[PDB]
């Protein structure tokens, strides 16, 4: 569906198959899991090779994927955190509001943080209204895998 | 005798976001008695001088002090004041230092929100930008929402450039040419603003 990528350090990197939907390991057999976020922007564009890679960042909830392989696609479940390959120009993210929940963001201009960062502002910004976090996403990106704001989405308990 | 000549010293006391307190001296009335004073603001966007309201309504010759009001938040303003006598009105005074009005909430919703059209399972919304002088603040940005026509919950979306006129929502679970509806809210550094009337748009 979306394009992301998956690691498990130890074993090949795994990535969405956007046609069928299922993960798929590492083209070369041979990339494992990576340490900075422009290795990870590198990854996602050598294996999306069509699309404008342009960004990348953690997605908001992990997935269990199976059929993990080593090196030489041998000896082929693991619940991952993976990272969205994003494309383009930068689009925020729809959120679902449901009736009674509210749509809160914030902007902030002299500040450039990752996605744990915004993730526990809009955690923290929901509890303090009594609230509880749901849907949330980064705004104004200012470097790999960093941004200056956070869109998130507040719920009655 | 003839009209007044230019009244002298116009100073901005203070600035609010809609109002500001002015102060001036008096010209030369050349023989005829300044009966009233009037005030002219300059925006970037009017053309050239304009008229604005006054406390009091009506500033007699013998008042050198008026507050502006109605004025337009977070726009950079510059004022005259002109002399008036039984012969005809005198010549403006030179304008006052260029002074921007406080911040505000956002009162104007984006115009003609619509959409429609676009690649495989794409929704295409659109709208007019809203125009700086409209914006009454920095940071200003959008808030596009949208649902499946007659459902409940809303799809949000804070498009964060003032510059944004359209947003397309990619899906690939999204269907053919089904009906949305959709509306365009605002806000800035002073906090929301409205959304804009529904309309109905459809998806590629």
């Amino acid at each position: 569906a979306e394009p992301q990528i998956a690691m498990f350090c130890g074993k090949l990197n795994m990535h969405m198959n956007v046609q069928n939907g299922k993960w798929e390991s590492d083209p070369s057999g041979t990339k494992t899991c990576i340490d900075t976020k422009e290795g990870i922007l590198q990854y996602c564009q050598e294996v999306y090779p069509e699309l404008q890679i342009t960004n990348v960042v953690e997605a908001n909830q992990p997935v269990t994927i199976q059929n993990w392989c080593k090196r030489g696609w041998k000896q082929c479940p693991h619940i991952v955190v993976p990272y969205r390959c994003l494309v383009g120009e930068f689009v925020s993210d729809a959120l679902l509001v449901p009736d009674k929940c509210k749509l809160l963001h914030q902007e902030r201009m002299d500040v450039c943080e990752t996605h744990l960062h915004w993730h526990t502002v809009a955690k923290e910004s929901c509890s303090e209204k009594s609230m509880n976090l749901h849907d949330y996403g980064m705004l104004l990106p200012c470097g790999i895998d960093k941004f200056r704001g956070v869109e998130f989405v507040c719920c009655p308990l | 005798g003839s009209p007044p000549g230019p009244p002298e010293d116009v100073t901005i006391d203070e600035i609010t976001d809609t109002t500001a307190q002015l102060s001036w001296r008096p010209g030369a009335d050349n023989h005829s008695p300044i009966t009233m004073y009037v005030v002219q603001a300059r925006t970037p966007f009017s053309v050239g001088w304009q008229a604005v309201s006054t406390v009091p309504e009506v500033i007699d010759g013998k008042t050198f002090t008026a507050t502006v009001v109605g004025l337009n938040p977070w726009v950079e303003y510059e004022f005259r004041v002109v002399a008036a006598n039984l012969i005809g009105i005198g010549e403006p005074s030179r304008p006052s230092e260029n002074r921007r009005t406080e911040e505000a909430l956002p009162e104007v919703t984006p115009a003609n929100v619509s959409g429609g059209g676009g690649s495989k399972s794409e929704l295409v919304i659109t709208w007019e930008t809203v125009p700086e002088e409209l914006q009454n603040g920095g940071g200003f940005g959008y808030v596009v929402a949208f649902r499946p026509f007659g459902t409940i919950s809303w799809m949000q979306t804070v498009v964060a450039s003032p510059d944004a006129s359209r947003y397309v929502f990619r899906n690939e679970s999204l269907p053919p040419f089904s009906p949305y509806e959709v509306k365009v809210g605002v806000y800035n550094n002073k906090g929301e603003g409205s959304f804009s009337p529904v309309t109905v748009v459809y998806s590629a």
